[PDB]
Order: C-alpha cells, then structure tokens, then sequence
C-alpha cells in the first residue's frame, strides 16, 4: 500500500478497496514500525543498531 | 590537565580506581572477605554505591 492511494490495498497486484475513507487514520505510522519505540527526526550522530540490542537501550537515546 | 576525555569516562575510570584501592590489606577489604567467603558484604561497599548512578537504570536489576 502507499499514500495518495490509501483507499487501495494490493495483494499480489490485486487492488482491493476499503469500505471506508481515511485521510489521517493512516498518516500516523510512528508506532507501526517497532514495538516499544517511535520514529523521530533524522539524526546521523545516532549509531546504527540491530533488532536484538534494542533490549539494552534506555530513554532519550 | 593532560587529558581529553569527558567527565563521564573520567568518572568511570576514577570509580574503578577507587574500587581497586580497596584491594589492600585489612578487614573491610575484598581479600579478607574472599578468604571468609563473605561475598555479600561486597555488595554493600561504598565504592559500588558511588558508581551505581552511572548504571543504565532500566536494566540495573538484571
């Protein structure tokens, strides 16, 4: 799926329709990427990591 | 004066230094306690109590 066509959901190329309409219910994906995290502004200083070491991270980090 | 590290790593190093200085002779030190197998009194030392604030707080128990 992609924005600008959020009323559609592809399945092997088969476009499906949504019985509803949304313009913001999807725009907020800050919590759909990881479990106990949230996206934030880009920062190159921050170090690259994996999905495992995540457990030993803190807050404001 | 002849150092470039920040207060954090310097604090860690000084904590380790202080914790080592307790490696001397006399009771209340780690050698006597090891000989007596008092592995518990080590947890209550003051030096670990001064280095504790540096520990990651969200996983310090584990």
């Amino acid at each position: 799926w992609s924005k600008a066509d959020s009323s559609k959901i592809y399945c092997h190329g088969i476009a499906i329709r949504v019985p509803l309409v949304v313009g913001d219910e999807h725009m907020d994906t800050s919590l759909a990427l990881l479990e106990g995290f949230s996206v934030c502004e880009n920062d190159p200083r921050a170090p690259m990591v994996t999905r495992q070491d995540l457990i030993d991270v803190g807050f404001g980090q | 004066d002849l150092a470039v590290l920040r207060d954090e790593k310097t604090a860690i190093t000084k904590g380790y230094e202080a914790l080592i200085k307790r490696l001397g002779t006399g009771d209340n030190d780690i050698p006597s306690l090891i000989a007596k197998k008092d592995y518990l009194s080590l947890y209550n030392l003051p030096e670990v109590k001064l280095m504790a604030p540096l520990i990651r707080p969200n996983r310090k128990g584990v």
